[PDB]
DNA sequence: CAGATTCCATTCGAATCCATTCGAAAATGATTACATTCGAATCCATTCGAAGATTCCATTTGAGCCTGCTCGAGCAGGCTCAAATGGAATCTTCGAATGGATTCGAATGTAATCATTTTCGAATGGAT
DNA sequence: ATCCATTCGAAAATGATTACATTCGAATCCATTCGAAGATTCCATTTGAGCCTGCTCGAGCAGGCTCAAATGGAATCTTCGAATGGATTCGAATGTAATCATTTTCGAATGGATTCGAATGGAATCTGATG
């Protein structure tokens, strides 16, 4: 029978489809291992759950049922080290409330 | 099409200031603001037109505009890549 | 006649577009000055709406990030108005 | 036809969060930031490689590329995740 | 005896350090702090001399600069004496804080 | 040895950026300033180091990391 | 009957044709008149940055180019300026 | 061995001034220079082959990558020097 | 005491999740070379120790220039209301422009054999 | 006086020419989405004008605190010199990634049934301002 390489690695985010897409950015004669699939399928899925999880707490907080692009700007910006890696525009999540001590 | 920049009204500037958290206004502050965004949007239009003509083509597509942005270093997660 | 004291209805607009998310441009002004400025670098030029939808988006982001500079400066020379100099200063600290 | 990121996303999302649900304009939000993250490591591991003189890609250039432009407790657990899948594997 | 007014030996010194291309900090120091700042990431290393010249003038540059974006906003709020408030409004603006 | 950082070399360095008049707690600050960037641009070269399994640091990893930093350098290699 | 000289230049086409087969991703071809253009546009901007410089130098009275020239010329012109961004190793600040 | 940019700056040089030097450390900073704005437009040019579904670099992606990389009054002169290369090149 | 903002109820309509047909692509099995790893052998280049004349640096004192707080005048931005205006929104037609197929014809890589060309040694007389 | 920029001589890469083999990207035709130009209303948003208050600016005093000068004296700089440590090169012997040929599992586009947030319709507090 046929096993998967993800079913291997134990993840969801695929490792054949991930080999040949790092095959196309090599310049002129370069190889690729058949490892480096598999360490960048495990952190893209890593980075992608910590987003998620952060985005789902804090639409559970609003009492709603689903995800929107508000509820990830918030989870983005709310966090030091997302908000540090993150630093493009999210098309319709606004700005997060705050207003100065001095104009109260 | 001639002083389209005076479709900017001062209440659209207003609400953009509220938003940033600005209490009060002084009354020059609106003519400075059309200048640079005049400014702004010259700078990308440019862009994506050069990546229109290089193509071959008329219709100027969200895709040109998604990579002037990311060239200028303002990446905009929401209409393609 | 009832009346409110200068600066109230300025915290509760302040408020409102703070929790809000939507654009806050007109669009048919917006999308004739787009026209209009392209119309120097290539004639008979045709758009798709989303590229003008993208270009308000980037603008209307642009501002606000630079009114919330514009009022940091403000508040450094004990003020609470904003004035061409601060927007001066915002834009030359920046490298802009 | 065309490629995209959504099957693996939604999985992820009924791993973490069981019972909510997601939007479509999100879903292109997450497929962007999934492709710069992807072209950013990809880019970095060339650069790597083409430093030491060398033609192929290894996970050590991986790990390396992960610990640059990752920042504090992203990058340790980001390379634990990796390390052990890649145990996983080849075991 | 003779004395100076406080304020024109200062515009003398901006001249002086300002017509010159050397460094300004003295080596001996800056190669023991730096050091000691690597040694927290790895144990028994060694340097090149260059490199530590490199890091020496990538300092001094960005010191300078930093001190330039001071002094405006030290003059935006109508003084001359540069204040802690200053250095962290610059580095806030900029993109550091 | 943060304290080898005299007061008369950081009055030097303000006197060629243009300032006339400095206060009295600026010597701190630009003492936790340098640390930072310091800390920041070291850690890259020493990773750089690492990868090639090596025990010495040389110029081409700082220049490499100040690229990285965005602080590119003329002049030692690159 | 070198390709330099075919094309009247300085430097080099082979070599400017070698180094940019070797980025070209994988399985890429790289067109004989993409040298050419190369070299032009190298030549182009060292002869105009080489000659600012040794204006700098007879203005300075002295035989020789040092960085300090190539800093003061660098940041005298607008378009050199906003083109090169990096630090000139032994230039200085210009006075202000 | 190891190649660099020293006989051609140093030709250049010679054709621009004649009566001028030049020290170590200005042609170090000149190398330096050479090989970033080379990276630059090669790094720009892949991108935009890339962008179309092609596979050749032509000069058609080189125009276009002098026209996006380079300031103003600064493309115009740089393509007319490319063009009149090219010309003369394939002509001869 | 008059305005504005946060709660629950009810019917609706835009929106998401599950189901199906089937092409585009991933995993298995041999066979080759290609690239990386594992021992010696120089031999530079970083670290450690010593001596000392001198120039930077640290401490104390005096005083005058800069900053901070109080007060009064005025001036420029906020708030309310009536009248006019231009955006949004819901169809209708038309015409300008991509995008996919099928042949061709222009142009690049690969393989040998020279015939240049650039980099590595010292050698001096010349700008600093 | 002293450091160094330009010359001279050889040798080992390495471009330049000739001859295929074949990817690859121009040249014409045809469909269809898709963007531009007209037309007709409500109704919400913008534009002036009047009123009045609070925020900004300038002046006279007072206290704080940075700078300029003189005297020790200490510690960075320059030169000399072993001891040895770790990058760098050259060979054989391996480890493994690429390239065909099959077979079948998987993910993309098109349809269809709940269902959950998006407008009304109120009621209950919260808060602001003059007394």
């Amino acid at each position: 029978k046929a096993v998967s390489r993800s079913q291997r690695a134990g993840l969801q985010f695929p490792v054949g489809r991930i080999h040949r897409h790092l095959k196309s950015r090599t310049t002129s004669h370069g190889r690729v291992g058949a490892t480096a699939a598999v360490y960048s399928a495990a952190i893209l899925e890593y980075l992608t759950a910590e987003v998620l999880e952060l985005a789902g707490n804090a639409s559970k907080d609003l009492k709603v049922k689903r995800i929107t692009p508000r509820h990830l700007q918030l989870a983005i910006r709310g966090d030091e080290e997302l908000d540090s890696l993150i630093k493009a525009t999210i098309a319709g999540g606004g700005v997060i409330p705050h207003i100065h001590k001095s104009l109260i | 099409l001639r002083d389209n920049i005076q479709g900017i009204t001062k209440p659209a500037i207003r609400r953009l200031a509220r938003r940033g958290g600005v209490k009060r206004i002084s009354g020059l502050i609106y003519e400075e603001t059309r200048g640079v965004l005049k400014v702004f949007l010259e700078n990308v239009i440019r862009d994506a037109v050069t990546y229109t003509e290089h193509a071959k083509r008329k219709t100027v597509t969200a895709m040109d505009v998604v990579y002037a942005l990311k060239r200028q270093g303002r990446t905009l997660y929401g209409f393609g890549g | 006649p009832h009346r409110y004291r200068p600066g109230t209805v300025a915290l509760r607009e302040i408020r409102r577009y703070q929790k809000s998310t939507e654009l806050l441009i007109r669009k048919l002004p917006f999308q004739r000055l787009v026209r209009e400025i392209a119309q120097d670098f290539k004639t008979d030029l045709r758009f798709q709406s989303s590229a003008v939808m993208a270009l308000q988006e980037a603008s209307e982001a642009y501002l606000v990030g630079l009114f919330e500079d514009t009022n940091l400066c403000a508040i450094h020379a004990k003020r609470v108005t904003i004035m061409p100099k601060d927007i001066q200063l915002a834009r030359r600290i920046r490298g802009e | 036809r065309k490629e995209s990121y959504s099957i693996y996303v939604y999985k992820v999302l009924k791993q973490v969060h069981p019972d909510t649900g997601i939007s479509s304009k999100a879903m292109g939000i997450m497929n962007s930031f999934v492709n710069d993250i992807f072209e950013r490591i990809a880019g970095e591991a060339s650069r790597l490689a083409h430093y030491n003189k060398r033609s192929t890609i290894t996970s050590r250039e991986i790990q390396t590329a992960v610990r640059l432009l990752l920042p504090g407790e992203l990058a340790k657990h980001a390379v634990s995740e990796g390390t052990k899948a890649v145990t996983k594997y080849t075991s």
